[PDB]
RNA sequence: AGGACCGAACCGACUAAUGUUGAAAAAUUAGCGGAUGACUUGUGGCUGGGGGUGAAAGGCCAAUCAAACCGGGAGAUAGCU
RNA sequence: GCUCGCCGGAAGACCAAGGGUUCCUGUCCAACGUUAAUCGGGGCAGGGUGAGUCGACCCCUAAGGCGAGGCCGAAAGGCGUAGUCGAUGGGAAACAGGUUAAUAUUCCUGUACUUGGUGUUACUGCGAAGGGGGGACGGAGAAGGCUAUGUUGGCCGGGCGACGGUUGUCCCGGUUUAAGCGUGUAGGCUGGUUUUCCAGGCAAAUCCGGAAAAUCAAGGCUGAGGCGUGAUGACGAGGCACUACGGUGCUGAAGCAACAAAUGCCCUGCUUCCAGGAAAAGCCUCUAAGCAUCAGGUAACAUCAAAUCGUACCCCAAACCGACACAGGUGGUCAGGUAGAGAAUACCAAGGCGCUUGAGAGAACUCGGGUGAAGGAACUAGGCAAAAUGGUGCCGUAACUUCGGGAGAAGGCACGCUGAUAUGUAGGUGAGGUCCCUCGCGGAUGGAGCUGAAAUCAGUCGAAGAUACCAGCUGGCUGCAACUGUUUAUUAAAAACACAGCACUGUGCAAACACGAAAGUGGACGUAUACGGUGUGACGCCUGCCCGGUGCCGGAAGGUUAAUU
């Protein structure tokens, strides 16, 4: 069956990655967010 | 001509087609094509702002002249045409100069026709003037609202647009709606009806030929739940409720027009 | 015209192989390991200018370098730069 | 010619049996409907939560929907266990 | 290693996505592997991915995104112009053979091709952010020419058979070769050329559009495939020679023809239909400002450049998505034989597999199947399930009907093989020869050879000839919904939704309406034969009475009545 996960690097890096969180200011939180906790992977860039 | 198609099939059955053999079978005439790809009716957020707006065959818009700017030089008609766009025929016509145009086809004309614009023109259909210059009584079409803007009244297949007075600087329309409507004497418009009368005989036989002309299937307001409509809600069919929009206004009777801009041009209401 | 600063930092180490002493035995082609920005062009002068044999042709490709695990912990080893550098015929370096 | 006919691919899901700590958090087997069209499918895009989208079942919106998910107000309040 | 079995429009092969070393070699068997494991997609170590031509990057744009200024908004920000991004589309060029344990259109051999820079020699009006052309576009159908590919013969090599026969109308195998270059064919489209004049193409134009001419009647464009060449090559059945028994090394015959033939090519054609079928660049051309015996344009030779990144492996799967080495899911390409209408189906080829627990036994009972006396729906809520029907040709076919249907109604008959008609027919294909030639990849005539249905008659075997697989049960009365569609992803597929049609009503365009503090945007580059809303639901015959209630519409005198004063 046809599951939720479909993976597609390109959508993947346009919906998520590092210069789609720093388009908006709403997604610059986020990466102060995960810096502020010490995530080790900022984004699904890498 | 209005042909009714033979029932080989159950979607064949009622299906009135509309055939003209006066159009040209060909391309049209690519100078004047421009791309237009489809809205499914949203608007520039994304949302559906008109419903039922879907799909349907591709088309290519086509250039029309609305205004008839070209005073002066006669234009002989090449062919008339199929315009995907619209309900009327247009007709691609040749400018003496050697300038190509496309206009709508008014009633009767065909290729070999000439025509004219401008206020020494003569008065006969397809020429376009001055409507201080056009006879009162006349039956005219494609009518300016602004000098200068470009047609806007009486348009579609089969419509036009009688003088019916002129005072001064204005003339008194009768529209296709029962309106009486003040334009200014210096708005152009087009003598003589639009073509393609037959337009509003055809039928369209089966649910996938309104699929082809982009309309989307509607669903009526009393088949919902009360949070889609006012009008859904009940056990089995009910309804009880003064007819709405899915908006909540009074449908049926209900007048909507608030323009007190333009009130003073309107002698009477279309009733 | 590259530089001698450049030209004395590209070229890293021979490869040796088993693949690459048969490229020398048979195709006259030597396998370096070079720097991973080196160009094709650079490599070529290099080779001509410190090895002072004549280059007919450049190829290169990138190593990917191998995940490993030591001591249960992961670990990833460096991409690199391998060129086969075909000489002319009548070098033998 | 045809939302034309029969029928594979392809799309669907009418009946039965099995399975029900499954091979599978919706399937398998045997039949079944559509199969040039209001058809099916790839890639990419757009619409965002009282909001969307809905050939309308309160359907669907990441195994979640008569108001998604995550974090916060937050130790809500709980004459109840 | 020999046998057996299974898949073969896949369970083979190859890509895209996605994964990331799972690839190859050596070594190890703790854990992992639903058992053991000497094995592994497991551990450990080493190796492995070679590009001017393939892809990405790049040039160009689609939907859409972002958006200098700008307009708008308490702030955050919204929208959007110039622009700038964005492929799922457009844009230069490479093929065959060989080779590694593991890469190959990348390495090697052979033979090619493209674009740009320079330097030249030679004739020279070059030049854009602008003009024009072109790129450049739908669905369906029809047939012709082809090729891929196959079959048969010929050819060449080998065979003479474990058991009756097998020197022959005998057996087995091979019979392959590309891009490029040359030729410009079947075929499709188009009248050519040269002057004259002009309210058009934001200005100019020698270009395009337009008007007039004179004349010439074939000029140009496009184009599968064949043929020649590429190729005295490569490949090649086999034979031989070593084997570290994995395979290497050497040698090498024939390499033709006829027929059949695609869903592939010609074909972005042609014909036809209505629902009327992207953009922009490269490319061709035109002039402008400028440049103006220069720079630059064009053709030729030469000369340099063509970077960078991807390239292993899996890829209908034990490597992706499903927690699993999970009966699930996953876009594109390739498409052999016999039978067959076929990509169904059966058996096979190339190729790949036997699905990571086995061994016995032969109780009940459960699952999946086979057969069944006599009866034949007595079963049951209900014929649920099962059984049955099933092909092609022909004969024949009712009520009713919107004249299409109903209809494959129903029901019936023939069906294998062999011989003759005819040593292979009707047909299809077409060589030699011939003739003529606007001289060819020509035409016309001619028919050798090849291929080849179906029919009738005769005979013949079996219980049975559509023998397997495959493959409609039929009819009668009636409810409902006109119909094809759509729906509760995961207990409801229906009489529900939709639908074409019908009516009411709104709406005169800065439309009504909708999204939005707004700017704006959809409606619509539409204009009342249009658009929104509502109900009803093909079609036929129809659709009666009530305006008291509630709503809507109109009125505007009087009563009541807000802020304000
Ligand atoms: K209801
Ligand atoms: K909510
Ligand atoms: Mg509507
Ligand atoms: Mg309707
Ligand atoms: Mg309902
Ligand atoms: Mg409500
Ligand atoms: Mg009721
Ligand atoms: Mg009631
Ligand atoms: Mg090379
Ligand atoms: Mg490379
Ligand atoms: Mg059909
Ligand atoms: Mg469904
Ligand atoms: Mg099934
Ligand atoms: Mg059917
Ligand atoms: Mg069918
Ligand atoms: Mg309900
Ligand atoms: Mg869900
Ligand atoms: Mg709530
Ligand atoms: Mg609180
Ligand atoms: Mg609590
Ligand atoms: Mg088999
Ligand atoms: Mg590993
Ligand atoms: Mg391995
Ligand atoms: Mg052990
Ligand atoms: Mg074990
Ligand atoms: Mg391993
Ligand atoms: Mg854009
Ligand atoms: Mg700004
Ligand atoms: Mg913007
Ligand atoms: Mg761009
Ligand atoms: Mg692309
Ligand atoms: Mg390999
Ligand atoms: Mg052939
Ligand atoms: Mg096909
Ligand atoms: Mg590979
Ligand atoms: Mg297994
Ligand atoms: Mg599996
Ligand atoms: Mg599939
Ligand atoms: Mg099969
Ligand atoms: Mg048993
Ligand atoms: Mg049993
Ligand atoms: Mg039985
Ligand atoms: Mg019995
Ligand atoms: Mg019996
Ligand atoms: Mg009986
Ligand atoms: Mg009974
Ligand atoms: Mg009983
Ligand atoms: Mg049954
Ligand atoms: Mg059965
Ligand atoms: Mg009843
Ligand atoms: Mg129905
Ligand atoms: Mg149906
Ligand atoms: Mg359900
Ligand atoms: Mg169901
Ligand atoms: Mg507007
Ligand atoms: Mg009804
Ligand atoms: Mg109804």
């Amino acid at each position: 069956m046809k599951r939720t996960f479909q993976p597609s690097v390109l959508k993947r890096n346009r919906s998520h990655g590092f210069r789609a969180r720093m388009a908006t200011k709403n997604g610059r939180q986020v990466l102060a967010r995960r810096r502020a906790k010490g995530r080790a992977r900022l984004t699904v860039s890498k | 001509a209005v042909v009714k198609c033979k029932p080989t099939s159950p979607g064949r059955r009622h299906v009135v087609k509309v055939v003209n053999p006066e159009l040209h079978k060909g391309k049209p005439f690519a100078p004047l094509l421009e791309k237009n790809s489809k809205s499914g009716g949203r608007n520039n957020n994304g949302r559906i702002t008109t419903r039922h707006i879907g799909g349907g065959h591709k088309q290519a818009y086509r250039i029309v002249d609305f205004k008839r700017n070209k005073d002066g030089i006669p234009a002989v008609v090449e062919r008339l045409e199929y315009d995907p766009n619209r309900s009327a025929n247009i007709a691609l016509v040749l400018y003496k100069d050697g300038e190509r145009r496309y206009i709508l086809a008014p009633k009767g004309l065909k290729a070999g026709d000439q025509i004219q614009s401008g206020v020494d023109a003569a008065i006969k259909p397809g020429n376009t003037l001055p409507m201080r210059n056009i006879p009162v009584g006349s039956t005219v079409h494609n009518v300016e609202m602004k000098p200068g803007k470009g047609g806007q009244l009486a348009r579609s297949a089969g419509t036009y647009v009688q003088i019916v007075a002129r005072d001064g600087a204005y003339v008194t329309l009768r529209l296709r709606s029962g309106e009486m409507r003040k334009v200014e004497a210096d708005c152009r418009a087009t003598l003589g009806e639009v073509g393609n009368a037959e337009h509003m005989l055809r039928v369209l036989g089966k649910a996938g030929a309104a699929r082809w002309r982009g309309v989307r299937p509607t669903v009526r307001g009393t088949a919902m739940n009360p949070v889609d409509h006012p009008h859904g809600g009940g056990e089995g069919r009910n309804f009880g409720k003064h007819p709405v929009t899915p908006w909540g206004v009074q449908t049926k009777g209900k007048k909507t027009r608030s323009n007190k801009r333009t009130d003073k041009f309107i002698v009477r209401r279309r009733s | 015209m590259i530089r001698e600063e450049r030209l004395l930092k590209v070229l890293r180490a021979p490869h040796v192989s088993e693949k690459a002493s048969t490229a020398m035995e048979k195709s006259n082609t030597i396998v370096l390991k070079v720097a991973k920005d080196a160009t094709k062009a650079e490599i070529k002068a290099a080779v001509q200018k410190l090895f002072e044999v004549e280059v007919e042709v450049v190829n290169t490709l990138v190593v990917k370098g191998k995940v490993k695990r030591h001591g249960q912990r992961i670990g990833r080893r460096s991409d690199w730069k391998k060129a086969y550098v075909t000489l002319k015929e009548g070098q033998n370096l």
